[PDB]
């Protein structure tokens, strides 16, 4: 049991929110939908919301993949955040926006001692107010384990590309 | 519980295992950290900044390492057969922690085993998401990815950017980098941010989308035989003269038109696969530089040297050694955290001792010796 | 009319006065062409490619610049007090265009009177909208901003971007360049692809602007005394003693945060102004960069030493000589059309000779002899 939604079900989502916390990861890197995130993040500043990154040390397939595309889409370096800074802010945040990310939100990390990635601190997404799960299906990220963030109430599942879907809810913005 | 870090005696290294911000962990965790004096100076690591974090200050090697429950260190030690005897300073009994080369380098294991000293080579490290705070490979070969954009740059006679002046337009430099590991992709990144067009090759399926992702294009020669070039553990194979020919050809159109060449492929054990032959250095147009990062396991353009720039059919190949240690400064806290990571979870809080998780894939997988037996099976 | 480009006998200099491409405009004008052999082997232009253009290669300097009217240079021609008579080489009558230093070389200037050497000084070129094509120290310096910041990474022992790693985070290094004009606009330009937070500082009202587009943050000083520093030709002022203390507590609050500093600021004529001190160096963090573009000018720093990088204070004070030779297969193609520029529109058509116009003030302002007497208003 998936709670699917559309580009204008994720604009209403941040529209009425007050703090929205952006999670980059290897998918967005690979849809190349950096430039569409940073537009996304201006309209959000524009009427009054805190926007911040939250880059995980591993997000991507190299050290500091999200840093230098994020860098390339002239995001300013106060916004964009380590882990050990901004984990406390998930729990103030009415959104987590998870953009092309997976294994970097992933508590079986914390809660699932037999899985393999069991040990690595995590960003703590699910303890915002409504998590956003940007991804083009139901497959998993590097590790090859199931993410069982996607599967509760509190978590919509956003089926598209990244550069897309997030021009798609720029466009549902205005 | 005492642990030790001396200065690194190797010729051209300036790194050290550990900083300041480390040493007070370690102190919380309750060792007595010792440090041999100027150890940290190439690394911008004064002795008084180890001393404030908490750190004991040693007048020789020898006297930091007598005492030295456990070891941490960088390179290798300089076993008798090079010489000078590092391994004779370290305790009989004690732990040591370090990239060993151990695969290539058995007589060094030999040594460690004779002094019944518990080595862990660092290198060896599974390449999962869980031992990336641990991983000394990942955190040195992303700082040498992007020294070797800053080296290429420096040695090349053009700027990386295109530029449109007054005066005219000059062309963007054209970059290619074989081998797309960590080292491969940060130095995309480096050089694509610098304004450079980035040609890319790999062996490994999953790499294509890994260059398109930094905006660099792939060059494919046979995807049907990629498909099984990865290992279990993320690893290249040895890959076979059929496929070499074709990379070779392939890579040719490319490579002809590239003004900066940076190599870093590897195969674990194994020496580094020739990628850039002697009859295409010889193609590449003059002024054209070459940064084999693959020099200290025999080069991917085996014309290059180490610790040397040599000049070849008008082709400048470089094949620095230790190109992490050309980031010094950056390399090191980040090595030390690697080090203290793998670690901390082995440290009793209660009676300030060591005990090792022995089946923990993480130490079972790095562990080379222990007090007196050679456990990897690799090396049996 | 014929038309000889020697090769740069200078210790030092890479650069050439011709490219493939302004060969092809020259033989369309009526020129003919003549190159020394292996004279662009230092910025990656071959013999094969000049030929291809439609150029004569000699085989020594002599022959290259026998029967030549007129000869295109980078650097000034060497004369017998130097060891290596350049000057007599030239023919009788002729006319030189080159980078001739006339201000601080007189015993050239009066070598080429005694010949009647018609030389023209590029580094005087008017500072005028319609001269912007034909500036040689505006494309030069350009690539010289690019590089300081080549130069400041590889003698830096940190990286330059901001990278979340497993090993920690790795923060971006701090730029601060002195003095934006074009080598200054292009380092902090450059910088900013690197990855590095970029402040800057000038004293022209128009540069806030300039430093803000490219994403810089600028450090206001004195807003009213920076409205004044402009002249008529766009370059500063000499601006005293009480500016400069402003200026540098100001500049203090960054300059010890900051971890390469490129120091550009030039006054035309004058020496150049000291912008860090001694005692500035001594507040900055040891492991820290300075590239002293000014320094063949007397240096923005003095501690800067032409052609050396000077240790002192844990800093490293970088003061390269001919910085533009350092990019010197750019930096040619780029001259020789500043000098394809100047001289085109004083070609005739269906004459086939050059007319050097005396109203047109890129040809008053450039002319430092005519015909065995120095004509230009400063030297007489
Ligand atoms: N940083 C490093 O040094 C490095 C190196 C190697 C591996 N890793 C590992 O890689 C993982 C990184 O975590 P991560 O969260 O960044 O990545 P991840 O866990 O692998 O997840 C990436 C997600 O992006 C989605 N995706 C891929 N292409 C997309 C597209 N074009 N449009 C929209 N979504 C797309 C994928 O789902 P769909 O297929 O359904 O779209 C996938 O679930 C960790 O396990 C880490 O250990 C890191
Ligand atoms: N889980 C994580 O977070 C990871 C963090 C870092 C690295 N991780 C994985 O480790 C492995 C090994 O990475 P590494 O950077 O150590 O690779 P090497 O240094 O051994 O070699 C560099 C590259 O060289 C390639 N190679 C090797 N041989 C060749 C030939 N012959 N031609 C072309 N390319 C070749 C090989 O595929 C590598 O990509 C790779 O699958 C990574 O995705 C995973
Ligand atoms: N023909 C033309 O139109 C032009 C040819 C060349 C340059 N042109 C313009 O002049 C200015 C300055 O360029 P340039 O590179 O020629 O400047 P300099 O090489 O003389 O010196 C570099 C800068 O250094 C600054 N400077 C000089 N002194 C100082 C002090 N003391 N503090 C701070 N800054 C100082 C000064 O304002 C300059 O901008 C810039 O707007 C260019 O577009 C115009």
């Amino acid at each position: 049991s998936v709670k699917a939604g559309s580009a204008e079900d994720a604009a209403f989502i941040m529209k009425n929110a007050s703090k929205v916390i952006i999670v980059p990861g290897y998918g967005m890197a690979v849809a190349q939908a950096q430039h569409a995130l940073r537009e996304m993040a201006d309209v959000l500043k524009k009427e009054g919301v805190e926007v911040s990154y939250a880059i995980h040390p591993v997000a991507g397939r190299m050290p500091g993949h999200m840093n230098v595309l994020l860098a390339e889409a002239n995001v300013p370096y106060d916004e964009v955040f380590e882990l050990e800074e901004i984990n406390s802010s998930f729990q103030t945040a009415d959104v987590a926006f998870v953009i092309g990310a997976n294994d970097v939100t992933n508590p079986a990390a914390k809660t699932d001692p037999s899985s393999p990635i069991y040990g690595m601190p995590i960003l703590d997404v699910e303890k915002a107010g409504t998590v956003l799960f940007i991804k083009r299906s139901m497959a998993s990220g590097y590790a090859g384990v199931e993410n069982e963030l996607f599967f509760r109430n509190n978590t919509m599942m956003l089926f598209g590309d990244a550069k897309k879907m997030t021009e798609q809810i720029v466009q549902a913005m205005n | 519980m005492k642990i030790a870090i001396p200065k690194e005696r190797r010729p051209g290294e300036d790194r050290v295992a550990i900083s300041p911000e480390v040493v007070k962990k370690l102190v919380g965790l309750g060792f007595e950290v010792i440090v041999e004096q100027g150890a940290g100076v190439g690394a911008s690591i004064t002795d008084d900044a180890l001393t404030a974090a908490g750190a004991t200050i040693a007048s020789t090697a020898a006297q930091a390492l007598s005492q030295a429950d456990v070891v941490w260190k960088v390179q290798r030690p300089m076993t008798a057969e090079e010489g000078t005897d590092e391994v004779a300073l370290i305790k009989e009994g004690a732990v040591l922690m370090c990239h060993l080369g151990a695969l290539t380098n058995r007589p060094v294991v030999e040594a460690l085993t004779k002094r019944k000293i518990t080595a862990y080579a660092m290198e060896l490290m599974p390449r999962i998401s869980r031992a990336q705070s641990m991983d000394i490979l990942s955190s040195q070969s992303n700082l040498a990815g992007y020294r070797a954009v800053i080296d290429g740059a420096y040695e090349f006679a053009r700027a990386f950017p295109m530029m449109m002046t007054a005066a005219g337009t000059v062309p963007p430099a054209r970059v290619l980098v074989f081998g797309v590991g960590v080292a491969g992709l940060q130095a995309i990144a480096t050089a694509k941010r610098l304004g450079a067009v980035v040609m890319a090759t790999d062996v490994r399926a999953a790499t294509k989308e890994q260059v398109e992702s930094l905006g660099g294009k792939f060059i494919t020669v046979d995807d049907e035989a990629m498909k099984t070039a990865e290992t279990a553990g993320g690893y290249a194979k040895e890959m076979g003269e059929e496929f070499r020919k074709k990379q070779a050809e392939a890579v040719l159109k490319e490579l002809v038109k590239t003004d900066i060449a940076i190599t870093t492929a590897l195969i674990p054990g194994k020496p580094a696969p020739v990628l850039i032959t002697e009859e295409m250095v010889t193609k590449m147009k003059p002024g054209s530089v070459i940064i084999d990062l693959a020099v200290e396991a025999g080069g991917n353009c085996p014309l290059s040297e180490p610790g040397k720039i040599v000049v070849k059919h008008g082709v400048k190949i470089v094949g620095h050694t230790n190109v992490p240690s050309r980031v010094a400064a950056d390399a090191s806290p980040l090595f030390a955290k690697n080090l203290l990571n793998f670690l901390t979870p082995h440290v009793d809080k209660d009676t300030k001792t060591l005990v090792m998780k022995l089946e923990d894939e993480t130490v079972s997988g790095t562990c080379v010796t222990r007090d007196g037996a050679i456990v990897h099976p690799a090396l049996t």
